[PDB]
């Protein structure tokens, strides 16, 4: 009894379906974030030694803001680089929470969490890969204008390419998207399959799968920032 | 069923991004450059006095 | 409850690694970053020590 | 017979097909990225940091593929299209 | 028997074979593109950004193929062809 | 059973394996075709034009397979040979 | 059930497993000769005009095993043996 | 007929494929991955630590997606989806 | 229903087989012995001639197995072992 | 049609594809480090000693990887889960 | 329905995968190896004489394996193991 | 139907699907490490000696799977488990 899917807490508003358990996880991740962001905000110094948080996310800048330089002047994208630290520590914050010990019987024999990873939903890596998708689309609009922009895009660097191209536009966001959420959905289906075990069997796969699954969280975070940097600078040039 | 179909929750989880998007362009990314910003700054000023601590001393001892 | 009772050893078990093999690392390079910083923080203050006296030197010959 | 039970056999089928063929791509391509990784840090072995970048852009590109079509058979086998 | 559970069945089995070749194609030859980036990075780290333009000329024809193989596979399964 | 839909389904089937086997050939191609430009290019920057004769022609030889394929999967897909 | 129909799902099946082998072969096969002409161009403009009898020869060989496989095919599909 | 009978094939075939390409793509991509820590270590005995740090990762980006497959395999065979 | 059309189905679907791994075979060989060539034409323009006498024993080896599929394909497509 | 003969058929196909595909890995993998460990044994014949470690490891998670299969294997044909 | 067409058709089949299967290692392989005696040759013209021992016996163990497949594919189409 | 014709049917397909893999992995397997042979025997020839020492391991795993498949085909098809 994998029960993959049947999202629970699910209510109705303005004639729409909403995830509650996958709402309560992003409200969770985004709780976590801004509690470190605020405490960064307080313990923040340019004149003493800088504490854990501030270290944290001063590595998480420095390393975006390498990245952009690399692909493209931050003089020319600086709202890349909140950008990607953004999208980095929601994942990643995310991602690691399901290492957290909160699965249990269900009463029926099939495992039930808690928390589950919002990245398992669609519709969290949806709202990502589109979001970024039209950010990434109205900066290139901006560089090159409205018209220019387009034309580029279809054109790209060989012109007579020019299906391939479009066709290259509609792969970003859909392989942002569906990847995340592959690794993470089949991740919670790991989880479930490891739960058929007796207790005295399922804690070594258990532990293994999920001492492993913190670092694929963490690279699927990394890989979602450096993607969407370099998409940015291929729709900014020129 | 099709818990692939995508929801109204989308909008939603967009909201909370958005927030934590703001949360983060204004009070962590600033600051924090503004810290790499003035380490940067410090270090810079250390190895200039150091050189005008020589060429001053060299200064004083040839004139 | 037995499912929880198994993911919560390993969870335990996730810990203990954790914390014999990866906090001792991940600390040290903390470490290592807040003495660079201190370093450089109290280089600037030799170096403005030193620049106070130099100029002190200068202002005596 | 049962339909059902015919539709459901053809998209276990097809899932397999799709997993496979998603798993000899990622495994092959993750090789292959590593190799190129190894390599470059053996010629060099201070170059680790600057290969890590261009190393996980080709592993996220390789990781595409593989996890679409893991995405797609969970669609294939737990909400069938076409199941009667 | 229903038919229509016929060619249900092979159409998803057929599209289960699309998305295994076009994932084991996408992955091989990502891998190998990334393989020959990092190379090329590896021994000139200036070529960090020259690189990228033949790159994802490679990697965009690469991906093509496989989301063409996407494109079919869904009127596979969606709306199968033949499908009374 | 309906023949017809015997035939369908062995159709798509059949032109899920034409497919598969044009992705793959056609990702692995010009993954290896890549590969090739992007050493070259990392070798020398000033050869990359002079190096877009030879390459688009290996491109063009690759992609013609792929496409062959694709004509032919419509053959078998949309007017399917022997549908009595 | 009617033989013809059993029988052209066999022969629709088998040319679609020939095209794609024949894909497979010949977008892996091109890419590789292709490789090797990038590289040999690469490392000196004035084999261009040299390099290319080898590797139409090489092309020659891969094609038309090819073109082959999609002549029977059509036997298979338009003319099949012992359709009965 | 029990229609279970033919869930649990088509099961088996799927779990069988998975299988199949995941035992493939594992052991070739370890096996590059392993050429190029071997070539490395030939040439720079002193690196092999140093080279262990990107084997053991490309591993466990191959490994991890063997054993993902493993697990979906297990899902196929011992909770078969769509059982009547 | 009549014996000889399963028969013939799979002798189809055996020929098919036959013919896929033989053009894949076929194929690969061809363009890898072709990039040995190009290759070494490249980095050697005088050895032209020389490197014939190798080159075609490997083709001729591949293109053996290919033919000697190509005759048991007929043999299982127009004269079917087994048929009654 | 007993029900367990289908299972039983399912089964000794699945067992079939995971052999298969154990098999091309292992070979693949095995063919790949050794070629790396005769190339390192060549042009540093001292090295064969320390050259051995990292063999074993990729041949120890490579064989791994079939011995693994060999096991689900011997699951599939001679315990088939789902059996009645 | 008489078994033995199904048991035909079946090792019918067999026979396919078990030449498909020999077919494309052994062109691959063989492909390999001549791959490595070119390259050689061009390197070093004078050890052509001794680079034919080696290259024998590797395509000898290639073809090996291929003629075995061929002879149990004689096996499975001819006398058929299991009919009745 | 007869239950032991399904199931002879099945194992045959599976026994004709571990030749077909084991020939593709001992194949490629062998043409590798004979790629390894021939040019470590090109680069020294002098070095033959003590290049066929881990030629003869590589080979040596190589063909260990190759073979282990052979006997398992043989289990599948002359001690057929689950029949019936
Ligand atoms: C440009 O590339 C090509 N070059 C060729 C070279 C030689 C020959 Br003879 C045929 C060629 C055919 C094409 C494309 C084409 C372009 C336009 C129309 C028809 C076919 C292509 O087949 C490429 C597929 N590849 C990348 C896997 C394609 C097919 C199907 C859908 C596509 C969607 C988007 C882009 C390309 C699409």
């Amino acid at each position: 009894a994998i029960h993959v899917g049947h999202h629970t807490l699910v209510f109705e508003l303005f004639g729409m379906t909403f995830n509650g358990d996958t709402i309560l996880a992003t409200a969770v991740t985004a709780v976590i974030v801004i509690a470190l962001a605020f405490y960064l905000r307080a313990k923040v110094t340019s004149t003493g030694v800088p504490s854990g948080v501030q270290l944290f996310w001063e590595a998480l800048t420095i390393q975006m803001r390498q990245q952009i330089e690399g692909s493209i002047g931050m003089k020319i994208a600086p709202f890349v680089l909140p950008l990607s630290v953004t999208i980095f520590v929601f994942i990643l914050i995310s991602n690691w929470l399901a290492v957290l010990p909160l699965q249990y019987g269900g009463a029926d024999g099939a495992a039930a969490e808690l928390y589950k990873a919002p990245a398992s939903d669609i519709n969290f890596v949806l709202a990502l890969a589109l979001f970024v998708f039209v950010c990434y689309h109205a900066a290139g609009i901006w560089r090159r204008g409205i018209v220019g922009h387009p034309i580029k895009v279809v054109k790209g660097h060989v012109a007579f390419l020019a299906p391939i191209n479009i066709v290259e536009e509609l792969a970003k966001p859909i392989s942002l998207a569906l990847r995340l959420f592959g690794n993470i959905f089949a991740g919670g289906i790991l989880v479930a399959l490891i739960a058929m075990f007796p207790w005295y069997i399922q804690w070594f796969p258990n532990a293994v799968w999920k001492t492993f699954d913190l670092f694929v969280g963490l690279i699927q975070a990394f890989i979602f920032s450096l993607l969407t940097i370099l998409y940015f600078s291929q729709s900014m040039e020129l | 069923s099709n818990f692939l179909i995508p929801n109204g929750t989308f909008f939603a989880v967009l909201i909370i991004f958005l927030i934590v998007l703001g949360v983060i362009s204004k009070w962590v990314v600033p600051p924090i450059s503004k810290v790499l910003a003035e380490r940067e700054a410090m270090l810079a000023k250390t190895a200039a006095d150091n050189r005008k601590s020589a060429e001053q001393v060299a200064a004083a001892q040839a004139d | 409850m037995s499912i929880f009772i198994g993911q919560l050893i390993g969870f335990a078990v996730i810990a203990f690694i954790i914390v014999k093999w990866v906090v001792p690392p991940v600390r040290t390079l903390m470490r290592n970053q807040q003495e660079a910083v201190r370093a450089a923080l109290a280089e600037s203050a030799e170096a403005a020590k030193k620049l106070a006296d130099a100029d002190a030197m200068h202002a005596k010959a | 017979l049962d339909p059902n039970a015919i539709i459901t056999a053809g998209a276990l089928i097809g899932g397999g097909l799709i997993m496979g063929g998603g798993a000899i791509g990622a495994g092959i391509g993750d090789g292959i990225a590593g190799n190129a990784l190894i390599s470059g840090i053996a010629r060099q072995p201070e170059a680790q940091g600057r290969l890590f970048t261009p190393f996980f852009i080709t592993v996220g590109l390789v990781e595409a593929a593989y996890f679409i079509n893991l995405a797609f058979m969970a669609l294939f086998v737990f909400a069938t299209p076409g199941l009667q």
